[PDB]
């Protein structure tokens, strides 16, 4: 059960993000049961750090809450060889590993850093000229933006 | 809700429930004792007056009819609460006296620590010393045992104490804490006494006809001192279930027997707290902090 | 296209274009640019283009420019339009109850007065001075950390005392000073009915 | 914010009554669309004071 | 000299306000000079 | 006039005793940019160390983020001049009296709409601290600042009240120095701080990295490597920094050679990494090899 | 900016407001009347 | 997860628990922010109480 | 369309009372329903019994005309409000000004008070309101960001708590304690001279040359129209029974339904014997306390009372 590229219709434009359970398929069940079960609803871009990375999928808003279809977290799926080296990198993050649970971050540019402490699970195959677009929003000092922005619909693909 | 406290005209050093939880008594520096309604909102209705220096402990009988106090101008003095007006004059005691305790449910007495080198006992009939057993040094807490035959005390020399009533002679010292002694308070099981300690670790002990002769059982991490020194006090809940310290970092530290987890660290506070009251009857916390007021926390 | 899953080895995508729909390759190892995706660009004046919640152009952005989310500023058609009601009986044709009432007039009265005793002992100016209060305690927590300065520790505390203030001294600065009056707020919008020119005529009449 | 006192009675008067003239209509029951002429409108109203005092 | 508004002119631009800007590209437009 | 919770200085201007003590006065004196009243909190600097005071409005601070004490930024902690120019900043601040003084006006109005957390305006979109500035800050207090004057009794010989000369009795300065006399009011407009330009000539001779010759040069070597770092280090040293082409770990000289993709990339990365791509520990130099 | 500049006018005067009283025509009364 | 109280609001009127109150955000800190600008600072350049 | 209207009886003219030698500005009734308080451009505030029409007394203190006179339900306070730029505080124990504030530029339009405090609001010529402390005539608060002569305030206890109508030709809804605008309403063209507040129903409409406007409060949202009044509007005052009376500046006077907006009668009174006919014009108009009688101060030197029609019924007077 892999929904290939799996579909967030945000508030300002479509984000689509095929995630290779080759290299992370937990993550990979996990995202894709997890927009198929359609929780995300009102999720605010917990995070953004302009021209570096996006980040969200909370159902606090906050940045403490979110949790997985396995308990609260799990553990990474690491990969040798990929990288958040640009955009779009679609990797849940952790404040410590083997805690991964419902924030997802989708970058802006290459962010080689985080690499290591995040399992690079795939790409947004669709929405990159928007997610440009959100990257260049005012944000207010803690990143949740000053703009209130939501994905519309939440789904795998088929 | 809140409910924080305010009218002192400085720090609040001593707070206690009724023995009932119908009434309340705060006091500190100001030489005064503040009383309030605990319930409704919060009023604030009688001042026992008189005490020269800062009144150091306030204490209770346990049925909640009459008041002993032991202020550092060299006194312990007892009062009607039916009144707010002094029954006693201990006087006798040669320093500062800090510590107070009345026996619960005993005959009529009381054991006091002092910053004399002295623990004495005192008769509340007489206006006579019963007994004094000089350690060395000037005494900062005193708990009875609930048989009212040991004094329980905490000095200066990190090392526990308590005397034997009838043969006068130093019955159980336990050793262990990292630095000076400064609370002890016995839950109402009659048995665990619980003592805090500015050294960061607080203890508890078990006073029985057998404990293993090395009674250190739990220890909890978290209080604090500082160049300030000031009193540190603790207790029990009325269940004997949650530890509740006050510290020199504005936390309020409330933790349980069982797990030992920190329930709370609680903010909210200006000042450092220097005593928590548990209510006989409801989850209710009054924090008299070194802010100059109060907190009344539900739990 | 883009190489298939496990067939998209060897080559590296540098014109978007290898994206087809878009799309980054994780294990591909360079920085993955489909639709203008991963460069940091020219930090340019355009604000936030904002979009409502059903995805259309909020302009309501260009209206409360600089503004607080309390400023209510009319720029729609639906507040043109006539709304209708027809009950004397509705929750929307009544007013808060006195209640509330008496809690906005005792707040009122209060910031009121307060504001009314400073500007009247304003006119009392012989102050009969009261004296300076009780010492300031405040703890200060730097944003400034590191081991060299405030010699290692990461907090300071410290004493406010209050300067007295010379009775027998005159007022220190020249008050009187004249400018032009600021500029005003952002302009609200004009909610106007269609306008019409008039005839010739009677423009003569 | 100087009062009224006694030698303005007269040039407060008219300062009032001519502010009230152009609120009044030249700026309230105009449609004259290009630039209302209020100069002119006060003029009649001086002349036609004028022209009472007279007779 | 004592010209209290007189070089408010030559100067600086005497009492200013930035041209609020609005949902375009206004940085590297700039203008050729006379 | 204004009114505070406490001043801003850094922690050189700020103190040393874990207690410091301060005088509070209200409309005390008048800040030299906003012209009017200000508070006056005045802060007992060290032992026997002039007691210092605020010297600017907190409005005329927050407007250009600096010390209203020490008068240097208080991120960085270099003359204004410089630490603008480190962000490339741009400043319209108004000059003459009345222009001055309606800028003031308004400065203040729209400063009230804040919330007392930082400054206002590009001082936020120009918080790109450039190693620049992060060099040429300075890294211990230069407590140096709260000695005393020249007690010019002393400097004749004349300061005759023993060793209480109100100021440091040593050999005055020879005001030939362009050190010396800098306007406070220049100082806080970025006008001609000479030492500002020394701390120009300063961070323009300070080592960078040099650009080479023809752009088929893309070979780069590292000197100065050591034998605990592996070849993907070095890419992750310089790998999303663009795209390496090859990478040349010279162990019979403890260097490297990082052959690039893109040349900016290769610039990116190396010139970020003159003397200073401290990865565990070895200082590495990039320069562009033969 | 608060001057210390003062009048002869503004002395402190009429200090207390008459309320106005049961008889002659409190709110109340006008609560009631027909 | 349950009640956690938003960092950012100092005016919090119900009684947290040590996880309630404390727990830590999720994600990496902000590269952006000079030390000044990681601080918590209820003044422009370092808070008080 | 709208429901249907109720059917609301006429009103007749049935006293008409002459005392004042110059245009009459504003007209306010006691609490207790004994009098009612004109004051004039001769300069005089006269106070007249109810009942009968009798001139009790006339005071004389302002030095122009008086365009506002208001009468305090809390204190026996009337205040008057002038051209003279000046704002008094009449005491009616003694008869006898007692107060005075100071601080406008310009002649005073216009003058309300607080119903549950005791403050004042005061709108000038000089485009700026002020709220002063009764009983220490000091300005508290200077509500200003018009930008003409503000033509009319209102005041309320709800919130917000003061509405000003200028010549601008926008309406703003101020925050009190605050002291500024929340919100600013610029649907009307023409000068807004006249604004009022529905006794029980959280509206309030708002009258100029275009048509009378209907909002909602608090945060003043367009309800409806009302148009057919087609001159200069002076005065709007509302009914306990949703009658709304908007009397206009040359002369004629139209009566409303406030709920369904429908103008039900049109009243055009005849000038006092000598007057011309361009000294026809309604400048205040009252509902007495009983909301039984309507007083109107004119621009012929009259007070005219209107009276409700007791005879009437639907079938007299069909409703359209």
């Amino acid at each position: 059960w892999q929904p290939p590229n799996v579909y967030l219709e945000t508030s300002m434009g479509i984000i689509v993000l095929e995630l290779y359970w080759k290299h992370a398929p937990k993550t990979c069940k996990n995202f894709a049961e997890l927009a198929r079960r359609g929780y995300y609803n009102g999720t605010k871009f917990h995070r953004i750090i302009k021209d570096f990375m996006i980040q969200g999928g909370d159902p606090t808003g906050t940045g403490r809450g979110g949790a997985s279809i396995y308990g609260k977290q799990f553990e990474d799926e690491l990969h040798p060889d990929l990288k958040f080296t640009g955009a779009g990198i679609l990797a849940m993050a952790n404040a410590g590993p083997d805690t991964n649970g419902s924030q997802f971050f989708v970058t802006l540019a290459p962010t080689q850093w985080l690499d290591g402490k995040h399992t690079i699970f795939g790409r947004v195959c669709q929405g990159i000229g928007m997610v440009n677009r959100v990257g260049m929003v005012e944000t207010n000092s803690q990143d949740r933006p000053v703009d209130d922005v939501k994905i519309i619909k939440a789904y795998p693909s088929g | 809700p809140i409910m924080l406290l305010s009218g002192h005209e400085g720090e609040v050093y001593c707070c206690k429930f009724h023995p009932n939880g119908s009434t309340l008594a705060s006091a500190g520096f100001d030489r005064l004792i503040l009383l309030w309604n605990v319930y409704g909102d919060c009023d604030n209705y009688a001042t026992l007056k008189g005490h020269s220096g800062a009144v150091m402990e306030l204490h209770y009988n346990t049925d909640g009819s009459m008041l002993f106090s032991a202020s550092t101008d060299k006194t312990v003095a007892v009062w009607d609460s039916e009144t707010g007006e002094r029954v006693k004059r201990l006087k006798g005691h040669t320093s500062f006296v800090n510590s107070c305790y009345p026996a619960r449910r005993g005959p009529q007495l009381v054991c006091t620590g002092s910053d004399d080198g002295t623990v004495k006992l005192w008769d509340i009939r007489k206006k006579a010393a019963i007994q004094t057993f000089q350690n060395t040094y000037q005494v900062l807490a005193v708990t009875f045992n609930d048989t009212s035959d040991q004094i329980i005390s905490g000095g200066i020399d990190n090392d526990i104490k308590v005397w034997d009533l009838r043969q006068n002679k130093l019955t159980y010292t336990m050793r262990g804490h990292a630095d000076s002694v400064t609370g002890l308070s016995l839950s109402s099981e009659g048995s665990y006494l619980l003592s805090n300690a500015m050294d960061n670790t607080v203890r508890v002990w078990d006073v029985r006809p057998f404990a293993p002769k090395e009674r250190c059982v739990k220890i909890f991490q978290g209080n604090v001192h500082n160049f300030e020194k000031n009193l540190l006090r603790c207790s029990w809940s009325p269940d004997g279930s949650k530890i509740a310290a006050g510290s020199a970092d504005r936390f309020v530290y409330v933790w349980d027997t069982t797990s030992r987890r920190i329930l709370y660290k609680l903010p909210g506070h200006a000042g450092s707290i220097n005593e928590v009251a548990f209510h006989p009857d409801e989850p209710i916390i009054i924090s008299a902090s070194s802010d100059k007021r109060l907190y009344m926390g539900e739990i | 296209e883009p190489p298939p899953y496990g067939y998209r080895k060897g080559w590296i995508p540098r014109l978007l274009e290898d994206f087809g729909d878009g799309g980054a390759f994780p294990e591909i190892h360079v920085a993955q640019y489909p639709l203008d995706m991963g460069r940091k660009k020219k930090m340019s004046n355009a604000l936030a283009i904002q979009v409502d919640s059903e995805g259309k152009i909020k302009y309501d952005a260009i209206a409360r420019q600089g503004q607080s989310k309390d400023k209510v500023i009319y720029s729609k058609y639906t507040d043109l339009v006539p709304k209708e009601v027809m009950n004397a009986d509705d929750p929307d044709l009544q007013r808060p109850d006195e209640e509330a009432i008496k809690e906005i007039t005792e707040k009122t009265r209060v910031a009121l007065e307060k504001s009314v005793s400073q500007k009247v002992a304003a006119a009392m100016p012989v102050r009969a001075a009261d004296k300076l209060a009780p010492a300031q305690y405040i703890r200060y927590t730097p944003s400034q950390q590191g081991v060299a300065f405030n010699s290692g520790a990461k907090q300071r505390v410290i004493r406010m005392v209050e300067m007295q203030k010379d009775p027998m001294e005159p007022p220190r600065f020249k008050i009187n000073k004249k400018i032009p009056r600021g500029p005003p707020s952002p302009p609200a919008p004009v909610m106007h009915s269609p306008s019409r020119k008039m005839t010739v005529k009677e423009q003569q009449e | 914010a100087k009062t009224v006192t006694k030698q303005r009675v007269e040039s407060h008067f008219d300062l009032e009554l001519r502010a009230a003239v152009m609120h009044d209509i030249l700026d309230m029951m105009p449609e004259g669309i290009k630039q209302n002429k209020a100069r002119t409108i006060l003029q009649h109203l001086s002349e036609a004071w004028r022209c009472w005092k007279a007779n | 000299r004592k010209r209290k508004r007189g070089v408010d002119y030559n100067a600086e631009i005497p009492f200013e306000k930035k041209p609020a800007l609005g949902f375009y590209d206004t940085s590297e437009e700039n203008y050729q000079a006379l | 006039w204004e009114d505070a919770d406490f001043p801003i200085l850094c922690q050189t201007c700020l103190g040393e005793n874990p207690y410091i003590r301060m005088t509070k006065e209200k409309y005390g004196k008048e800040c030299k940019i906003c012209a009017r009243p200000f508070t006056v909190f005045r802060w007992c600097p060290g032992v026997r160390m002039r007691f210092k005071k605020t010297e600017v409005c907190q409005t005329c601070s927050k407007l250009k983020n600096v010390c209203q004490t020490c008068l240097l930024d208080l991120e960085y902690g270099l003359p204004i001049q410089v630490r603008d120019a480190g962000l490339s900043f741009k400043d319209d601040m108004p000059k003459s009296d009345v222009n001055k003084e309606y800028y003031t006006q308004n400065m203040e109005r729209e400063i009230s709409n804040s919330d007392g957390t930082r400054p206002v305006g590009m001082l936020g979109k120009a918080t790109s601290t450039s190693d620049m500035l992060l060099k040429l800050a300075r890294t211990t207090p230069y407590y140096k600042r709260n000695r005393p004057h020249i007690c010019s009794f002393w400097v004749k010989g004349e300061c005759k009240r023993g060793e209480e000369c109100p100021y440091r009795h040593e050999k005055p300065t020879d005001p030939d120095d362009p050190l010396a006399d800098q306007n406070i009011k220049d100082r806080y407009y970025g006008i001609n701080d000479p030492v500002a330009d020394k701390l120009l000539k300063r961070a323009s001779t300070m080592p960078r990295l040099d650009p080479p010759e023809d752009k088929t040069i893309t070979t780069l070597y590292v000197g100065g490597l050591g034998d605990t770092i592996t070849e993907t280090d070095l890419r992750n040293h310089f790998y999303q920094f663009g795209e390496i082409r090859t990478i040349t770990v010279v162990q019979r000289q403890q260097c490297a050679f990082i052959q690039f993709a893109t040349r900016q990339a290769a610039e990116v990365a190396a010139e970020k990494s003159f003397n200073k791509l401290i990865v565990n520990g070895r200082r590495l130099n990039v320069k562009w090899g033969r | 900016q608060l001057s210390k500049q003062y009048s002869s006018r503004d002395l402190p005067s009429h200090t207390k407001i008459k309320y106005r009283q049961t008889t002659q025509d409190a709110p109340e009364e006008v609560r009631n009347r027909d | 997860t349950g009640v956690h109280l938003d960092p950012a609001v100092k005016e919090v009127q119900y009684n947290p628990t040590y996880e309630t109150m404390f727990a830590p955000e999720f994600g990496p800190e902000n590269p952006f922010r000079t030390q000044q600008m990681a601080a918590p600072r209820n003044m422009l350049s370092g808070y008080a109480e | 369309t709208m429901p249907k209207p109720q059917w609301h009886p006429p009103w007749k003219l049935y006293r008409v009372i002459s005392g004042h030698l110059g245009w009459v500005r504003c007209i306010a009734v006691e609490p207790g329903n004994q009098w009612f308080v004109t004051g004039s451009a001769d300069r005089t505030i006269k106070i007249w019994d109810l009942a009968s029409g009798k001139l009790k007394l006339s005071l004389t203190g302002h030095i122009s005309t008086v365009r506002g006179v208001i009468v305090s339900t809390r204190s026996p306070y009337l205040f008057s409000c002038g051209e003279d730029k000046q704002v008094k505080c009449w005491d009616l124990e003694y008869n006898k000004v007692i107060r005075h504030y100071h601080g406008h530029l310009s002649a005073v339009y216009g003058l309300d008070l607080h119903p549950t405090i005791d403050v004042l609001v005061t709108c000038s010529r000089d485009s700026t309101a002020r709220i002063w402390d009764v009983r220490t005539k000091a300005s508290v608060h200077t509500l200003s960001g018009h930008t003409n002569a503000v033509a009319t305030v209102r005041c309320q206890a709800a919130e917000p708590q003061i509405i000003t109508g200028s010549h601008d030709t926008t309406i703003r809804l101020w925050d009190l304690v605050a002291g500024k605008t929340r919100v600013t309403l610029t649907n009307h063209k023409k000068s807004v001279r006249a604004v009022v507040l529905h006794p029980r129903h959280y509206t309030f409409a708002s009258g100029s040359p275009d048509n009378i406007k209907q909002w909602k409060f608090p945060d003043g949202s367009f309800i409806q129209n009302l148009s057919g009044h087609n001159a200069i509007i002076n005065t709007l005052t509302v009914n306990s029974d949703g009658v709304l009376v908007s009397g206009a500046d040359n002369g004629t006077m139209h009566l409303w339904d406030w709920r369904t907006g429908y103008n039900f009668q049109r009243v055009h009174a005849a000038v006092q014997p000598g007057s011309l006919d361009s000294e026809s014009g309604i400048f205040a108009c009252a509902f007495d306390q009983s909301e039984s009688r309507l007083l109107t101060a004119e621009a012929d030197k009259t007070i005219k009372v209107y009276r409700e029609d007791d005879t009437a019924t639907e079938e007299t007077h069909p409703v359209s």
